[PDB]
């Protein structure tokens, strides 16, 4: 069916919208910018004498293009067939690649959303989500990017994270206040993230091995993902997806670049609440994989050894988890989850190691208060 | 009773243009040496500007079904509608294909069409399709038909782009009808008999002198005259002449006594012409009118005219023969005969006369394919390197 | 710390405005390297 549909669509190029004609067309990115402008312009948006009575033309154009790129991405051939090397499949994929350029998709993903806010009184003001640019629109762009181009280059992965992913994650994190969480925009954005972005990053986990240079970038991603994980309005499936993605990424990330996320983990784990479940799994996996980096003085030959501040933080982490387990009443699941973590961190900590009496200063917990988490 | 297009037949791809509301006939061409990109040469203006059919001619190597082509890729037949055909550029030897690169001439989707050395891959092959319902798929393609070509690799049509002021041939989703015109069929070509488009030397007299331009005097202006010269020049590219018939269709047909044509100096690229002052001067392509540059071959000095004879479609009858035949050059409009002024490294000036000397008979010598290719390469190289030098001078 | 100073000014702006959560109110560590460069240049020049 996909082969027939793609052939018919390219046979009749008038079905691609004015932008993707190729006949003096401004391109997908410029078309969606024009659609944005239509969305802010009331005169050209409304009929200008309900949904049936008032249709937003900018949102309609946006949805049309989103549907078109979604359909083309779905029509794109499968990876197993393309690995088998079918000529018809590679032909179809090349035709789709010609149809949509990469820069246009990058620009559409880079385009940001309007942020609903609280008013002067404090009640949230919500722009009409049926009007304007919506996360489902970018969902199709991400689908096409994954199925047609595919993320197989670390440089392109980090460039996409620079331009369109990390800002979205940070906005979702910033919209985690109790009033702003309930907004339908937050629900839509969480849906988009947990259904399109995080699975893509999970499937692109090995590429994250070479992230030495963009340490700040990878740390920002980790912190944003962790903040989303502590966000409350998430559904169970959304939380599961976030946990899987974060564990997968931290699995192949290089050990010393855990340290920044570990610094945030250590003071939030001793609560041993329900939110503390997945930090425990992350810690267990990290310490089990990297115990050599901690135990042996040499550690991994390429990686080296700890900076000893990570060692002090890990020690206080171990002690906090131990005392919290001692105080907390026995819960079967919680205690079967914490036990491997406690044992793994104890094993990773060198028994011959001596704690330094010199404490650490500039405790970030003072700036990281309960409200807004900062 | 109607000829059918088969393999090993020289063909040209004609198309129609409606520029400023006039019908213009153009042909898909490409100069294989240097720029591989294809362009279009105007053929409807044969009255004023000679068409460079030498780079327009194409030969059909194979015509196989899409199924057979796919099987082969996994590993004198007649063109039937629905096959994929392999075009080879006659002069250069490369094959027409979608270059998969684009000039971005107001069409992102369009792919440039050029020439490729290797026939492997799906880029070279072009599936052939009927233009209209009059001949369904599978039917034999007649010589006079309109055909649409779909690229195997890119699934686009050979399309004429009007977006820019200059017309471009590109692979596009919009389809343009192409007509295949048979230049010649080498299968039935008679050896030793002159055919149109052949590169030949006009030997003259018993001294075996040849109609050659002056030597490499470092001046294209000085290289515009013509004179008879004999000796080592006979084995040089300075004396090669291409006989281009005034007809586009069936141009490679055997030359008949009295056929009008133009003589093109291969090395200098100029066409032989007659001034009103009864002196021959080589002019450029733009100023090569039919009246100025048209010449005919006559068997004898007798002035009887055959009148107007119909041009026959097909290979034709072989009349003029190399070496054995004796020909006389007659200017079409002025009716004069080419002759030698005899005023004398012999450097005998060649003039035009309404009686001429008794010994105006000439012999025709074919040029080897390697020599012809080398002469064309020399011309196309000197042109580019002169443009380069002038640009550096500016 | 000077990002904290800037964020205190911008937070006072946020309460005065009554809304408009600024995208860069996230901690300096959470910020991108490109955004952190504005304070990194001053850090480098003063210490060097």
């Amino acid at each position: 069916n996909a082969n027939v549909v793609v052939r018919l669509l390219i046979r009749r190029p008038e079905c691609f919208g004015p932008a993707l004609r190729g006949e003096g067309g401004n391109g997908l990115l410029a078309a969606m910018e024009e659609a944005i402008k239509i969305a802010e312009d009331p005169s050209r948006d409304g009929p200008s004498p309900e949904e049936d009575d008032t249709i937003h033309m900018g949102n309609a154009i946006m949805t049309f293009y989103s549907a078109l790129i979604d359909l083309l991405g779905r029509c794109a051939p499968e990876m197993h067939l393309i690995h088998a090397g079918k000529g018809e499949a590679i032909r179809i994929r090349s035709i789709l690649r010609s149809l949509i350029p990469l820069g246009d998709l990058v620009g559409v993903i880079s385009i940001a959303f309007q942020m609903p806010t609280i008013a002067k009184d404090g009640n949230v003001v919500e722009p009409d989500m049926s009007a304007g640019f919506c996360p489902d629109h970018k969902a199709a762009m991400v689908l096409f990017l994954d199925r047609v181009y595919g993320i197989e280059v670390q440089d392109f992965l980090l460039h996409l994270l620079e331009v369109g992913f990390l800002p979205d994650l940070r906005a979702a994190a910033s919209l985690d206040t109790a009033a702003l969480s309930a907004t339908d925009m937050a629900l839509a954005l969480n849906r988009y993230l947990c259904t399109a972005v995080l699975p893509l990053l999970t499937r692109c986990a090995p590429l994250f091995a070479g992230t030495e240079h963009h340490a700040s970038l990878i740390d920002s991603l980790l912190h944003t993902v962790y903040r989303l994980s502590k966000g409350c309005s998430l559904t169970k499936a959304q939380r599961d997806s976030i946990e899987v993605c974060l564990l997968s990424i931290c699995g192949q990330l290089r050990p010393s670049m855990m340290q920044h996320l570990l610094r945030r983990l250590v003071f939030d784990v001793p609560l041993l609440n329900e939110h503390a479940k997945m930090p425990l799994k992350l810690l267990t996996n990290h310490y089990e994989r990297c115990w050599k980096y901690y135990c042996l003085p040499g550690g991994w030959g390429n990686f080296g050894a700890a900076s000893e501040e990570e060692l002090h933080l890990s020690r206080k982490l171990f002690w906090g988890i131990f005392d919290a387990l001692s105080q907390k009443k026995y819960e079967q699941e919680l205690f079967k989850l914490a036990l491997p973590c406690l044992s793994a961190v104890a094993g990773a900590l060198p028994p011959d190691y001596m704690e330094s009496n010199y404490v650490s200063m500039m405790e970030k917990q003072s700036s990281m208060d309960s409200e807004g988490n900062f | 009773e109607i000829q059918f297009l088969r393999t090993d037949d020289e063909v040209v791809l004609q198309c129609t243009a409606t520029i400023h509301k006039e019908q213009q006939k153009l042909c898909l061409a490409a100069e294989g040496f240097g720029n591989r990109l294809c362009f279009l040469e105007s053929t409807s203006n044969s009255k004023n500007v000679p068409p460079d059919l030498s780079i327009c001619t194409f030969v059909l190597e194979q015509s196989l079904s899409v199924r057979a082509l796919q099987e082969m890729l996994a590993n004198h037949r007649t063109l039937l509608y629905g096959h994929a055909i392999l075009l080879r550029h006659s002069y250069s030897g490369m094959y027409l294909c979608c270059l998969s690169t684009s000039r971005s001439s107001t069409d992102k989707l369009a792919f440039d069409v050029g020439l490729q050395e290797d026939t492997t891959g799906e880029a070279c092959w072009w599936t052939i399709h009927p233009a209209s319902k009059q001949r369904s798929e599978g039917e034999k393609v007649r010589v006079g038909d309109d055909l649409i070509l779909v690229s195997v690799s890119s699934e686009r049509y050979l399309h004429l782009s009007y977006g820019n002021g200059s017309l471009h041939v590109d692979a596009a989703f919009q389809q343009t009808l192409w007509s295949v015109a048979p230049i010649s069929s080498g299968s039935e070509a008679a050896q030793g008999y002159l055919i149109g488009g052949d590169v030949l030397r006009l030997l003259h007299g018993h001294m075996d002198e040849c109609l050659t331009v002056p030597s490499g005097e470092h001046g294209e202006e000085q290289r515009r005259t013509v004179h008879y010269e004999g000796g080592a020049v006979s084995v040089h590219a300075r004396s090669l002449w291409r006989l281009e018939t005034l007809r586009v269709a069936w141009s490679g047909s055997h030359i008949r006594w009295g056929q009008p044509f133009r003589l093109r100096h291969v090395t200098t690229g100029k066409y032989l012409s007659l001034m009103e002052d009864k002196n021959l001067l080589l002019m450029d392509k733009e100023k090569a009118d039919v009246k100025s540059t048209a010449f005919t071959f006559r068997s004898s000095k007798e002035k009887l005219d055959v009148g107007v004879r119909k041009e026959v479609d097909g290979m034709g009858t072989s009349e003029i023969k190399y070496g054995d035949s004796v020909c006389y050059i007659q200017h079409v409009d002025t009716g004069l005969w080419l002759t030698y002024q005899s005023v004398d490294s012999i450097q005998r000036k060649a003039i035009m006369h309404h009686e001429g000397h008794m010994d105006d008979g000439i012999s025709l010598s074919r040029s080897q394919h390697e020599e012809s290719r080398t002469a064309r390469v020399i011309q196309s190289t000197v042109f580019l390197f002169n443009r380069f030098i002038r640009g550096l001078d500016a | 710390n000077y990002h904290n100073i800037w964020a205190k000014k911008k937070k006072m702006e946020l309460e005065s405005k009554g809304g408009g959560n600024h995208p860069l109110l996230v901690p300096y560590d959470t910020l991108t390297a490109k955004e952190k460069a504005k304070d990194r240049e001053k850090a480098q020049d003063i210490l060097k």
